[PDB]
């Protein structure tokens, strides 16, 4: 939490550095929808996949993030989002704006950085969610305390490979099932892994649900995935 | 130097050095105690070691009664075991007060357990540099011997050994358990029991004892004493007129 | 050896010093000199003030605690303030709740004791400061001399500061002369004034470079400076 | 490097050592006691000439009778003012009538021993009057040492200032001459040329109270001043 | 008691409020407003304990135009009235409560409906076509279950409650000086200056 | 409770902490304001380590804190939200207490404050921070701008620009802003601006961003397109041999 | 007296790894062997009771610890902070579930706590992280049978079968080989007494070995009758006896 | 129910002339329908030529004189031994008085 | 709150140095009670004799005397005063001997467990008769304490310490209050033989059943006189 003679706080830019070395999560933003795709680090075949979370969580009924770092770092940091979230939603009786629930996250960071003596919390969120202010929105918050918006945005390890592959096939009038497509052929060429199978991802997305006008929240089961996976051409 | 020498933080192979320290601390009064269970009471000997003459050498003891059916024998430094007898005392006290029935020995092996592993945790405290054997005679378990170090560990045994010639001691009761088949010495006096404590602490130490040399601590159903001068001097002839 | 060893007052050295007292301590020689003495009826402050600049005053080096009581300083002056201001307190608790002036032996325990926390708690420094303090209570006069490491000595006289040794020779030898001027302020004084002389390779001593405070008998503790003090240069 | 309130070797607070480090880079701040008057006088030091000149505030009126000038890190007197002030208005309240300035400068001092952090990197001048003891200047330091003078310097240019300000003084300045002077000595530690825009001047008066003069009426002395020292 | 009257028209709300203020024995002032604008399309209207009332409306101010400039958005009816009710529910339990009550009137923009909010200094909360606080409900609300309707103009409206004053000016026992009335609409928020002698 | 001292002296009379948090100010993108005769603009850049952002929800460099007072800044992004908050707090609290808006001055003077403050408590680090506050007084029509730094150190100017390569347009505007005649319409006002900014930004394209302050609450953003039109005129016009 | 260590012992050094979390896994590492294995109707949490001398009595020293009447809990690494850990763990499931909900607390809740407290003394002012690895097993009405690893991060994550410790690689190995989605409780049992048989170096018996399961309802363990809607905890350490005698037919 | 108050009587009398002021008090101290003393004294010299009197209920105006003269002493000791004015004392007499606003001194005290 | 590599306290250690550069001490048991004295180096002439008391009384019936620093000495008993208090204040008789020792062990063993408090550099002599009998005990920087027949602290401790085993071997008897003043007086000039480049002041106090009821006094006029000069016989 302390100056270096260039201007940069130690602890974070180490954190960001922890950070580098995480499963790859990815966030895009449609017309109509945003996906959340995210990869398991390293796994094992005896590792239950069925009742595993680590890389996506659901904050409310509108919004879910996806982690890349220290996962119980992050489970702190969700429970206390998970809160003030209904502490707005007491007091107004409305749904938190999601910009609202960034910064307020941000601001908890950015708390570590400048005072208390104690260690940043090693995590990047992608934050999914939609309001009636804005419609659907993609942030992004790192362990500075810093957030900011995106189109298409990817976090933990790979990043400069897989934001080269982002600009080059995203187009604003994309569509949500191009963008679930998106998703996964960029974590295809950015994995580590021979190939990617079914139990090395996470996937939710956050549609408009086909006909009523209401917003829809949907982590992809472990059977969900391995199907998905078979459309785009990957089996 | 770096700081994984000075507080209990780890070190790169996993280790806490000033735990490590703390364990040495323990035998700087290069005094040896053992413990053994009876059919029915439970026996400590300490070796007692009064250098200066200057000494008052009825205020030089390492035995402390904790509570009515509890005793404690430290090894190491008395500062830091008289730390841990006054709060045994305390813990002991309160915890009748509170729950109406007298501490058990176990018990207040874990609770001084678990005060030790929180220094072990916390950076501002350092360990204690000792070694605590609790013993008594249990109303639901019987006889009782019951260890803890500056690790935070304790454990329970049929009978133990603590100080430099520890593993000399420890082996020696080994032996006799060995050959006897049975956890306890089969004998119905208490007496008896100080008597073989005694005999067997002289077999592995390869030193005889006046009446000077030794403390002992007799725990029994509802009472924990410590024998005096002439107590023991009374156990030494009868082990003379044998062994 | 001296390495590592002055980083904190809560640290001993091997030797058994504890470094930052010794330097606390060192303020001192590095401060300007006062003097004390006493007879039997009274007790003197002499303290030759210090100037920064010939524009400059003389800073003040000697405040009153009560009306039978007071000191003088050399070494820190704001540590002198918190001090001499934390014996006025005492000296009123004394009066207020048992109608009772504070003996001049009890100020010294009391300000040994608060010195010496300094000297032990982390986080915080000893005093630089040294203090001589005069009083007449009960058991007559007094002189104390204040060390910041919480040594408090009394005496029949002493000097503190630069070249303070000069003094304390001079008052060693004149002893059984001073001590004997009982119901006669201006020997003492002057006694006093040429006791602080043994202690300037500086100069004359001058109207505004010449503080005197006097408490006896049937005198209460008052400070003279300037046009008061002429009459004993 | 170990500690906040540690001590030399030879004695001193390292740190309030190193505070006065600070005050020796700042502007160059001046003051002239005499007996119809108090006069401060300072250098602005805009570090551009797109910085409007008068936004600088480093002389700042404390109560009528008692005004100060600062000099070093000119943040840290903030907290010094406002306590100032608040000691002044707050005796007055207690007590129906002007506080002393020594009483107000012994206060400042007080604040300044409460390290908070670290001690101020800002030293002032305190100048005013009181009936008890007239017109009177005060120089106060973060040790919470405080020292009364006839004349006295702070900043940059103060040991070239204050060894003028050694000949120049003499118990009979007259208020007038007092500011010529301030000006005069100014004018040559300044690393710029004197004009109304880089230097402000003000006084205090038994009578008048404390008053920062515009730069109209310091225009006209520094006129007088370029003056007085032709023919001389 | 001091009149707080509300009618939620179709397309506005309008805010009655009387006059004056009273300590004692004497009418102190004619002409006081007792209202504060929250947001440019939300109203707050007032009664109760004497101190207590402004405090609390300066206060439930001071945070709704904090919440605007922070999200350069202006909060909803519905929002507002939830902020105050929350306010007011924390206040009864406190060491010292807020005795206040209040009309909210807005106007929702994303809804494009007028809102009334009737809330009392306990903190209970309830959506209106017409309310009031204080003795002026008991004639009042009678008065309006006869003569109001859904549909109604704000033109409409406006005489709805000049019936209403009159009423209250034929059969309350205190001359609480006329009211001050103020329009709630899409337009934002204006006062019908001139409702005395009219 | 940690209050381990972070902001000391060096013995040279520097506080590192300070000075380092002055090295991340100037490593923060640029930023510029001017004012006129009757107004005053404020002028920023944007970065371009990724350009796949979306620009309706992230955070506008220009922050209004009142309805007449606006702050940008240069800098640790996440510092100046703090900043920003304490000041928006303070403006409703002014209100509320005098029943007025504040004056720029006293905004500028508070926010400096809690800058300073910051470089002198334990256990916390000064705000990688400085700013640019600009608007009207309440009433008033002379218009204001103010700078704030991490040490607490503030001030009026005529025009100035903080953070990267801020010494390079500093120069600009130092040849370029006549104290006898500032830009007199909001117009030309812009233009002295939008020169400043180029000579760092490369294209004016989706980096430099402006906005417009008149008397009485009246503050105005530009939209792409109008800053287009005045990347073009000084471009093609101000070439000739 | 007073705390005055108040920053984090943990930080991040240049490579961005927390060294006294690496340190403490290495501490893990050292600790001796312990398994778990999620059957069909049960889980199965086994242990070497590593005793110091043979006049320690082994019955004495708790590794395998109830939690909850339908949580158990394993561990590798230093049992001083196990037995600590357990303490807390079981207070927890009391102060923040079963006051509240008057039930108690499913397995991934109450592993979310205790991955809670550990995180905690990996950012605290003035402590070390926790040098252990557990190893929890468990049920409830809703999520069934459940087994998860807690990591001195406080990260958690829940496997199939897994062990932590000394011989851990060997073990991971030859349980991934014998596991199948299809295991009766008894066939856990077995597979967890051969893998264990790996890592142990001297004697192999009921008194060197702690085990227990998670399988059904035992409602003879309940000490009461009556209210016939709840049969018990399924929670139930194994007896030496019972031990050996699967051993014989090993 | 205790009652912290009681009511000892007495009266005290203050006159100023051109240059001179007088205060005066009777000696008796009395309870109810008894008489504790016929001379406890009532108006003190407080040093700087200030006399006070606090009559009413004696334990408070004890308690108000003992308060005063240590904030003459404290004056002194804070201001370089300035001479406290009338005007002054009186200014800090109201500071010490309303300091017990809702636990007040029983007391009419006169300077 | 550091070990070093052998076990011991590196930090006690130094403080213990600081003790063995005090003034020298010295404490005797008797039959009845418990005798006190200490060196009082003369600096200068100008110190005023019998007036830099180093003896302190805890209580009514406890005696404190001690080398090292001697502010740390006072925080001490300072704290002992207190500790006094609390237990009369509880259980209304006067606090026994080896109760205070604990009481005065616990804290200064406490100054050994915290790396923001340095130890005490004192040993300290303490003592007295409570309703059992006449106590002896020392402590040392770490917090250790014994009882003791005779003890001694400072520069000269080797010495005195000689002395003391020399009379504890010459009579078994046990010895009078009386005669250990002198015997004191004795050992203190003895003992300032390891110190001699300064002069001394002699201090001594005592706490006899029969000689002060069981009430700590110090020893004046005629007695410390024929203490004087006993010592001084036996040194010609």
């Amino acid at each position: 939490t302390i100056f270096s003679p260039e201007g940069r706080l130690y602890q974070v830019e180490y954190a960001l550095e922890s950070i580098s070395h995480a499963g790859t999560a990815i966030g895009i933003m449609a017309s109509d929808g945003i996906v959340l795709a995210a990869e398991r680090k390293v796994t094992s075949t005896l590792l239950e996949q069925d009742t595993s979370t680590e890389k996506l969580y659901k904050l409310n009924d509108k919004i879910a993030v996806a982690v890349a770092g220290l996962t119980a770092d992050a489970e702190i940091l969700i429970n206390t989002a998970r809160i003030h979230a209904q502490n707005y939603l007491k007091t107004y009786n409305e749904d938190i704006p999601v910009e609202i629930l960034v910064r307020r996250l941000s601001d908890i960071k950015q708390g570590y950085t400048q005072h208390g003596g104690l260690r940043p919390f090693g995590v990047s969120f992608i934050y999914a969610g939609y309001d009636d202010r804005y419609g659907y929105q993609l942030y992004t918050s790192n362990p500075s305390g810093n957030y900011t918006g995106w189109k298409a945005i990817s976090v933990g390890a790979n990043t400069s490979a897989a934001q080269t592959l982002l600009q080059m096939d995203y187009k604003d009038d994309m569509k949500v099932d191009d963008a679930i497509e998106l998703a996964l052929k960029t974590l295809s060429k950015t994995t580590d892994s021979s190939a990617l199978t079914y139990d090395r991802l996470e996937f939710a997305t956050i549609r408009k649900g086909a006909n009523d006008g209401e917003v829809y929240q949907k982590i992809f089961k472990p059977q969900e995935i391995k199907d998905i996976l078979v459309k785009t051409g990957i089996t | 130097a770096g700081y994984d020498r000075h507080i209990t933080i780890f070190s790169p192979e996993g280790r806490l050095y000033q735990v490590e320290y703390a364990f040495k601390a323990t035998n700087q009064t290069n005094i040896n105690s053992l413990a053994v269970r009876g059919k029915d009471c439970t026996v400590v000997i300490s070796q007692k070691k009064v250098p200066d003459k200057l000494l008052d050498p009825t205020t030089v003891s390492y035995i402390f009664c904790i509570s009515r059916t509890i005793g404690m024998v430290v090894n190491g430094p008395i500062p830091d075991a008289r730390n841990a007898a006054l709060r045994a005392k305390a813990e002991a006290a309160e915890f009748r007060y509170k729950y109406g029935y007298d501490m058990p020995c176990d018990v207040l092996a874990k609770r001084m357990a678990n005060l030790s592993q929180i220094y072990t945790q916390r950076a501002y405290m350092r360990p204690l540099g000792v070694i605590l054997t609790f013993v008594s005679v249990d109303e639901e378990l019987g006889p009782s011997i019951y260890k803890t170090d500056p690790a935070g560990y304790y454990v329970g045994y049929k009978a133990t050994a603590t100080g430099p010639k520890q593993q000399e001691i420890t082996t020696n009761l080994e032996n006799h358990f060995k050959k006897s088949k049975i956890d306890h010495i089969n004998e119905e006096s208490w007496e008896k029991v100080v008597e073989f404590a005694i005999t067997h602490m002289i077999d592995a130490l390869g030193t005889e004892f006046s009446k000077n040399d030794l403390e002992v601590g007799v725990a029994t159903k509802d009472k924990f004493f410590t024998l005096s001068a002439e107590n023991i001097e009374e156990r030494l002839v009868a082990i003379a007129e044998q062994d | 050896f001296r390495n590592n060893y002055d980083g904190d007052t809560v640290t001993f050295s091997p030797t058994g010093r504890l470094f930052q007292v010794e330097y606390a301590l060192e303020a001192i020689k590095q401060g300007s000199v006062t003097v004390g003495l006493r007879s039997n009826t009274h007790a003197v402050l002499v303290a030759l003030k210090r100037n920064a600049d010939e524009l400059s005053s003389y800073q003040k080096k000697i405040i009153k605690c009560d009306e039978h009581m007071g000191l003088s300083l050399a070494g820190l002056a704001p540590d002198a303030r918190v001090l001499s201001n934390y014996l006025r307190q005492q000296c009123n608790y004394s009066s207020l709740v048992f109608n009772r002036k504070l003996a001049v032996e009890r100020a010294g325990h009391l300000l040994c004791d608060k010195a010496q926390k300094n000297t032990q708690s982390y986080g915080g420094r000893p005093y630089g400061v040294g203090l001589l303090i005069i009083g007449y209570d009960k058991s007559g006069a007094h002189l104390l001399e204040f060390q910041p490491s919480g040594n408090v000595t009394e005496l029949y006289g002493t000097a503190i500061g630069a070249r303070s040794q000069g003094a304390k020779t001079y008052l060693e030898r004149t002893l059984d002369t001073f001590i004997k001027i009982d119901g006669n302020p201006d020997e003492l004084i002057k006694a006093g004034v040429e006791a602080i002389s043994q202690s300037l390779r500086d100069e004359s001593l001058t109207v505004d470079n010449l503080s005197i405070a006097i408490v006896g008998k049937d005198t209460p503790f008052t400070i003279y400076d300037g046009e008061a003090v002429a009459k004993y240069i | 490097d170990r500690g906040v309130s540690t001590f030399s070797p030879e004695g001193r607070l390292f740190q309030v050592e190193y505070s006065l480090e600070a005050i020796k880079l700042g502007s160059t701040a001046i003051g002239i006691a005499t007996k119809e008057g108090v006069v401060l006088g300072v250098e602005k030091r805009a570090t551009s000439p797109l910085l409007e000149s008068d936004s600088i505030e480093k002389i700042v009126e404390i109560d009528r009778h008692i005004g100060c000038a600062m000099s070093g890190l000119t943040a840290d007197a903030r907290s010094m003012i406002e306590h100032a002030r608040t000691a002044a208005v707050t005796h007055n309240l207690y007590y129906d009538e002007d506080i002393n300035v020594e009483s107000l400068t012994q206060s400042v001092c007080d604040l300044a021993l409460r390290f908070m952090s670290r001690p101020f990197g800002v030293a002032l001048l305190i100048a005013g009057h009181d009936a008890d003891d007239g017109y009177q200047l005060f120089h106060a330091e973060p040790s919470g040492t405080f020292y009364r003078y006839n004349a006295k310097a702070i900043g940059s240019g103060s040991e070239g200032a204050q060894a003028e300000l050694l000949n120049e003084w003499h118990s009979s300045l007259t208020l007038k001459e007092a500011e010529l002077l301030v000006l005069k000595i100014l004018k040559q530690v300044m690393e710029e040329k004197l004009d109304e825009n880089n230097a402000q001047l003000s006084c205090i008066t038994k009578q008048d109270g404390f008053k920062i003069y515009d730069n109209e009426k310091t225009a006209e002395l520094i006129k007088e001043l370029k003056e007085k020292e032709a023919a001389e | 008691m001091d009149i707080i009257l509300g009618i939620r028209v179709q397309d506005s709300v309008i805010l009655a409020s009387s006059k004056a203020v009273t300590r004692g024995i004497s009418v102190l002032k004619d002409s006081d407003d007792k209202t504060r604008q929250l947001s440019p399309h939300t109203l707050m209207s007032f009664a109760g304990e004497a101190g207590d009332t402004v405090q609390f409306a300066e206060y439930i101010q001071a945070n709704i135009q904090l919440y605007s400039i922070r999200e350069d958005y202006e909060l909803s009816p519905q929002a507002v009235s939830s902020f105050v009710r929350q306010e007011l529910a924390k206040s009864i339990r406190s060491r010292r409560p807020y005795q206040v009550n209040v009309l909210i009137g807005g106007y929702d923009k994303k809804k494009n409906k007028p809102e009334l909010y009737q809330i009392d200094y306990l903190g209970t909360k309830v959506e209106l076509p017409y309310g009031a606080h204080g003795y002026s409900g008991f004639y009042t609300f009678s008065l309006l279950d006869h003569h109001y309707r859904p549909d109604m103009t704000t033109e409409e409206g406006l005489d709805l409650l000049k019936l209403c004053v009159q009423e209250l000016e034929k059969r309350m026992p205190m001359d609480f000086k006329g009211v001050i009335v103020k329009i709630v609409d899409k337009d934002g928020i204006r006062q019908v200056d001139d409702f005395q002698a009219q | 409770g940690y209050d381990r001292a972070l902001s000391i002296f060096s013995p040279d009379g520097h506080i590192f902490q300070v000075e380092y948090a002055l090295e991340a100010v100037k490593r923060g993108t640029c930023a510029v304001g001017v004012k006129g005769k009757n107004c005053v603009v404020l002028g920023c850049e944007r970065r371009s380590t990724l350009k796949l952002q979306d620009t309706r929800i992230t955070p506008s460099k220009v922050s209004k804190i009142d309805s007449h007072v606006v702050l940008s800044f240069s800098g640790l992004n996440a510092d100046s939200r703090i900043l920003i908050e304490k000041a928006r707090v303070e403006a409703q609290s002014h209100r509320l207490t005098l029943e007025d808006p504040v004056t720029v001055e006293y905004l500028t003077r508070y926010v400096a404050g809690v800058q300073q403050r910051y470089t002198q408590s334990g256990g916390v680090r000064p705000f990688g921070v400085s700013t640019l506050i600009a608007g009207f007084d309440p009433r008033d029509d002379e218009p204001k701008l103010y700078q704030t730094e991490p040490s607490g150190i503030y001030s009026s100017w005529s025009a100035q620009t903080i953070g990267r390569n801020s010494k390079t347009v500093r120069e600009f505007l130092e040849k370029n802003y006549d104290r006898k005649e500032p830009p007199a319409t909001v117009e030309e006002c812009v233009k002295l601006t939008v020169r400043s900014l180029l000579e760092v930004v490369q294209t004016g394209a989706k980096n430099i961003e402006i906005t417009v302050v008149k008397p009485d609450s009246d503050i105005v953003a530009l939209s792409s397109e109008e800053i287009n039109q005045y990347v073009t005129q000084i471009e093609q016009e101000k070439q000739e041999q | 007296m007073t705390d005055r260590y108040s920053f984090s012992l943990t930080t991040f050094s240049p490579s961005g790894k927390l060294g006294q979390i690496d340190y403490a896994l290495t501490a893990v590492k050292q600790g001796v062997t312990s398994l778990g294995i999620k059957a069909t109707n049960g889980v199965v949490i086994a242990t070497e009771k590593k005793s110091s001398s043979p006049l320690a009595m082994s019955e004495t020293l708790s590794k395998v610890s109830l939690l909850t009447p339908d949580i158990g809990a394993v561990y590798s690494g230093m049992g001083p902070d196990y037995r600590v850990l357990v303490d807390k763990s079981r207070k927890v499931a009391h102060t923040s579930y079963k006051r509240i909900y008057g039930e108690y607390p499913p397995t991934k809740l109450l592993v979310s706590e205790v991955a809670k407290i550990m995180q905690e003394a990996t950012q605290s002012g003035g402590v070390r992280p926790f040098g252990v690895s557990l190893l929890i097993a468990g049920h409830d009405e809703f999520n069934g049978f459940s087994l998860y690893q807690v990591d001195p991060s406080g990260s958690y994550f829940p496997w199939k079968a897994t062990a932590i410790g000394k011989g851990s690689v060997a073990a991971k190995t030859f349980l991934e080989k014998r596991w199948n989605d299809e295991l009766e409780l008894e066939d856990a049992i077995h597979i967890a007494l051969l893998t264990l048989k790996e890592s142990v170096e001297g004697e192999f018996n009921g008194d060197t070995i702690e085990l227990a399961i998670i399988g059904d309802e035992n409602p003879d363990l309940l000490g009461y009758t009556g209210i016939p809607t709840d049969k018990g905890p399924r929670f139930r350490k194994l007896t030496s006896q019972e031990i050996n005698d699967r051993l014989e037919a090993l | 129910q205790f009652n912290p108050y009681g009511d000892n009587g007495g009266t005290i009398l203050g006159i100023a002339g051109e240059d001179f002021a007088v205060l005066a008090g009777d000696t008796r101290n009395i309870t109810d329908y008894s008489i504790n003393s016929r001379y406890e004294p009532k108006v003190f010299d407080c040093g700087d030529n200030i006399v006070m009197s606090a009559n009413g209920f004696a334990a408070d105006g004890d308690a108000l004189v003992k308060r005063f003269k240590n904030s003459v002493k404290w004056y002194h000791f804070d201001h370089n031994d300035k001479k406290l004015s009338i005007n002054s004392a009186a200014r800090n007499i109201q500071h010490l008085l309303y300091g017990k606003r809702f636990f007040p001194y029983y007391v009419h005290t006169i300077i | 709150s550091v070990f070093s590599p052998d076990g011991r306290n590196f930090q006690v250690e130094y403080a213990v140095k600081a003790v063995e550069n005090g003034t020298t001490s010295i404490g005797i048991k008797c039959n009845d009670g418990v005798v006190f004295a200490v060196e009082k180096l003369i600096t200068s002439k100008l110190l005023v004799p019998q007036k830099n008391v180093k003896i302190q009384v805890v209580d009514r019936h406890i005696g404190c005397v001690y080398s090292g620093l001697i502010p740390d000495g006072r925080h001490l008993v300072n704290r002992g005063r207190e500790e006094a208090a609390s237990f009369k204040k509880l259980y209304k008789t006067p606090i026994p001997i080896p109760a205070f020792a604990d009481r005065l062990g616990q804290y200064v063993q406490a100054h050994t467990l915290y790396n923001s408090v340095r130890p005490f550099g004192v040993s300290t002599i303490f003592g007295g008769v409570d309703k059992n009998g006449a106590h002896l005990y020392m402590l040392e920087p770490s917090g250790s304490y014994w009882g003791y027949k005779g003890a001694a602290t400072g520069k000269g401790r080797q010495s005195a310490k000689a002395e003391l085993e020399k009379l504890v071997d010459h009579h078994p008897e046990g010895l009078s209050a009386r005669e250990a003043v002198k015997q004191a007086a004795k050992i203190i000039y003895l003992a300032h033989e390891d110190n001699k480049e300064k002069d001394f002041e002699l201090e001594i106090s005592w706490c006899s059943l029969s000689e002060t009821n069981g009430l700590h006094k110090f020893v004046k006029g005629d007695l410390l006189q024929e203490a004087i000069d006993f010592a001084q016989k036996e040194i010609n």
